[PDB]
């Protein structure tokens, strides 16, 4: 009743890996469960930006995380890595840089800049 | 762990020190100071006609390099080690990849870190 | 490459503003 | 008192082999002594393997290279970890389903 | 609730709009960040009456200065 029914949250206790579901059969005595777990393979390094200082102004991811090759800024979310380009509806404020000493320089995309011409 | 792992030969720590959990050489099975303290302190003639206290299958030396198999695990993967391949990955961006669930974001971490690594070795 | 899309628009919040900021 | 006698039995199997090894827990006597006591009929390494049969005292053994019995210091894993940097991981990029077993034990026999 | 500039208002998109009394910003509950608020964080659907108690502010217009 929390593997089969339903989608749990609890590792070690609807099998081996982040649990998505959950396949029961019935046995001599017993009961059999299936697990379908979520567990990635194949990975790299990265490189990060502290943040994007923008306009002697801060940046912050919403729910993932910067990332770099080393040159073309990219952010992406935690478990599956698709590079996106950072725009101002991938962050929001609240409040000075350089007390947080410790960040880079860098752009952030905002798509008006066609838009009016 | 499906693979036997693993446990690093490098100290390269400067800012950190993986070393209370990633073992000293001082104490002859895998256990160092902090697995000294959390052994240590938990603290025949009844024999006589066949009466003894069975010992469990992993007794104390498999676990104090199969838990640095899973510090080759929970870190060089965060989680996915386990039922399949594994190589590095990194920490202080998984000192901000799982921050990127708590509600605060990832250079909480990362500008400040050079005292926030000192308050985490202050959470060593 | 996904199975199953089907064909529709979208609304945009902007393409009443041009008409509006001009 | 004397006897103070604990005595043991080792085999890797029936269909296998037949030569056994023979552990004596108890007295500070091929002989290999261990805090769970004294062993006949293996050999020592200094090598690394999985356990396959507990003996005590971090303790193991199996049947290995013609083959005969070797117990050992119970490895306990390979080497290497994290190139910790203070400003890197990665994501894991390609991923795989897969399917474990776990086993439960629903109900034995209503006897009376 | 909302930046009202062109007749209609700019929204909580997930952050929320925020002041020390007299400048203004717009922040989450976790952490620290300075921006300038532009179009690209704002967006609208519609007048700034439906909602209770509605504050005013204008949106900067980055696309008028750069034909000059």
């Amino acid at each position: 009743s929390e593997c089969v029914l339903g989608q749990s949250k609890r590792v070690d206790f609807c099998g081996k890996g982040y649990h998505l579901m959950s396949f029961p059969q019935s046995a001599p005595h017993g009961v059999v469960f299936l697990h379908v777990t979520y567990v990635p393979a194949q990975e790299k390094n990265f490189t990060t930006a502290p943040a994007i200082c923008h306009d002697g102004k801060a940046h912050f991811p919403r729910e993932g995380v910067f990332v770099s090759n080393g040159t073309h800024w990219f952010v992406t979310q935690r478990n599956f890595y698709e590079p996106q380009i950072i725009t101002t509806d991938n962050t929001f404020v609240s409040g000075n840089c350089d007390v947080v000493i410790g960040i880079v320089n860098n752009t952030v995309y905002d798509p008006l800049q066609p838009e009016l011409d | 762990v499906k693979q036997i792992y693993k446990t690093p030969p490098i100290k390269d720590f400067g800012g950190f020190n993986f070393s209370q959990i990633l073992p000293d050489p001082s104490k002859p099975s895998k256990r160092s100071f902090i697995e000294d303290l959390l052994f240590n302190k938990v603290t025949c003639a009844q024999k006589f006609n066949g009466l003894t206290v069975l010992p469990p299958l992993l007794t104390d030396e498999m676990i104090a390099q199969y838990t640095s198999a899973l510090l080759a695990g929970t870190i060089t993967s965060g989680w996915t080690f386990g039922a399949g391949a594994a190589l590095q990955i990194p920490f202080a961006m998984q000192m901000a990849y799982r921050f990127n669930g708590i509600g605060v974001t990832q250079n909480v971490l990362y500008e400040n870190q050079k005292l926030i690594a000192n308050q985490f070795n202050s959470a060593i | 490459v996904v199975i199953g899309i089907v064909n529709n628009t979208v609304y945009d919040p902007l393409q009443p503003e041009l008409d509006s900021f001009k | 008192p004397c006897s103070f006698g604990g005595v043991s039995v080792i085999t890797p199997g029936t269909n296998t082999s037949n030569q056994v090894a023979v552990l004596y827990q108890d007295v500070n006597c091929n002989v290999f002594q261990t805090r769970a006591g004294c062993l006949i009929g293996a050999e020592h390494v200094n090598n690394s393997y999985e356990c396959d049969i507990p003996i005590g005292a971090g303790i193991c053994a199996s049947y290995q290279t013609s083959q005969s019995i070797i117990a050992y210091t119970m490895s306990l894993g390979a080497e290497n970890s994290v190139a910790y940097s203070n400003n890197s991981i990665a994501i894991p990029t390609n991923f795989t389903i897969s399917v474990t077993t776990e086993i439960l034990p629903v109900s034995m026999t209503k006897t009376s």
